[PDB]
């Protein structure tokens, strides 16, 4: 459940990220792979080294999916249906891994938006990421 | 917490730059804001009805100091966290009855606060070393 | 997300529980308090000893709330709104505790419905309890 | 796992009654059914496209036996789980890369299987002793 305040906070913050969306997504992934090495086993076929074009490429897809969910915050289940099907059914992603990636995305934003990452904005983004994660794990 | 020399290097260098009077209060404050159930162990601390309230609240900052105080200790005794945090364990566990998951949350909030303060300096490898530390500390507290 | 199969499984199982609903709820609570002693701190004003009229009384309320959610499985958010408001806002229940109580409710059912608690029924009840828990933690 | 004598009593008495050829396979089977991501570490085991499939699947039962085998061990060495499970730790952690939360899940599924098999005999106090055991075992594996 996202409040009208959360929704504006998340929009604001994504507004501030602007065109760095893809880049921050990639950085979030690298943070995840380094801090939580078990996550890497879902990407055996990626090169996960720093500067990897595949990681960069993937961070852009992840950031686009997040923006699509912000853009349709009121109907995320529908917006994210294909993706939740991919993650639960085909990929078999452990739900715990969503918490880890969510955390790294918050860390990334904190590291890049000193003014924007207030306690209230932190809380709103955490809720948004949790809602996205809920949708993405809803199809088991 | 089995830190490599480079992990210790990264943790130590950054930590000397930390304002120990403020970061602890920021971390605890953010915990109570982002994860509101945690306010339940702190109803004695006063006005928590808003972020600004929590953030700008003296009992919060005060306690955060100790918390961060305790964390700096663990940073000195990386090779023996269980022994270091033996006293605090039997407090949050036996006296306060806090769930271990909440230590993980505080650690992650701390990490977000470090990222906030250090920006670009809080690199992915630096973050990874700090996750090892907060994990070790959380486990020692859980024991 | 509950499937048509899950929904019938949960109805079936609750059908089999029948009028023991209250009693099983109380037993689930006792299991929770004994196995997970930190949960007790939310009930400082209850006597939690075996045979406690307050535990019995409370198990009936918990079982009724669950039946109400089964009865309105398709609109749980609305059905459970007052309860999610109580648990998140006033009570400040740690979300982790929902997993613990859910587990004890499954254990209780397993202990009382040998024929009914098949692997498929287990999975369906686990999903139902998780959905209920999601609703009950949705208002932070 | 700091079991009291009565906790040890409850665990031991019930455990002697356990069919070690079947319970392990039932627990592992139910894990893969209730928590489907877990199938990802077991794609080599064959047909897992249904419960009946998973349940009535020989590689599942086979492996469950070992799992339960390992658990019975830990039951004998309650006072030293870390040492007992030192080998298995570096397997699921270093070789297989399984998240620790999943050990908690297996333990809870096991508990549900014990409840299923023993019914009324699996009392609340008996359950509480067994939760201590699976928690200790999960932690030792996580180490
Ligand atoms: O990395 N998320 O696909
Ligand atoms: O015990 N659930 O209120």
């Amino acid at each position: 459940v996202l409040s009208p305040a959360d929704k504006t906070n998340v929009k604001a913050a994504w507004g501030k990220v602007g065109a760095h969306a893809g880049e921050y997504g990639a950085e979030a992934l690298e943070r995840m792979f380094l801090s939580f090495p078990t996550t890497k086993t879902y990407f055996p076929h990626f090169d996960l080294s720093h500067g990897s074009a595949q990681v960069k490429g993937h961070g852009k897809k992840v950031a686009d999916a997040l923006t699509n969910a912000v853009a349709h915050v009121d109907d995320m289940p529908n917006a994210l249906s294909a993706l939740s099907d991919l993650h639960a059914h085909k990929l078999r992603v452990d739900p715990v891994n969503f918490k880890l990636l969510s955390h790294c995305l918050l860390v990334t934003l904190a590291a890049h938006l000193p003014a924007e990452f207030t306690p209230a904005v932190h809380a709103s983004l955490d809720k948004f990421l949790a809602s996205v994660s809920t949708v993405l794990t809803s199809k088991y | 917490v089995h830190l490599t020399p480079e992990e210790k290097s990264a943790v130590t260098a950054l930590w000397g730059k930390v304002n120990v009077d403020e970061v602890g209060g920021e971390a605890l404050g953010r915990l109570l804001v982002v994860y509101p159930w945690t306010q339940r162990f702190f109803e004695s601390f006063g006005d928590l009805s808003t972020p600004d309230a929590v953030m700008g609240n003296p009992k919060v900052k005060a306690h955060g100091k100790k918390v961060l105080g305790a964390f700096s200790d663990g940073l000195a005794h990386l090779d023996n966290l269980k022994g270091t945090f033996a006293t605090l364990s039997e407090l949050h566990c036996d006296k306060l009855h806090v769930d271990p998951e909440n230590f993980r949350l505080l650690g992650n909030v701390l990490v977000c606060v470090l990222a906030h303060h250090f920006g670009k300096e809080f690199t992915p490898p630096v973050q990874a070393a700090y996750q090892k530390v907060v994990a070790g500390v959380a486990n020692a507290l859980a024991h």
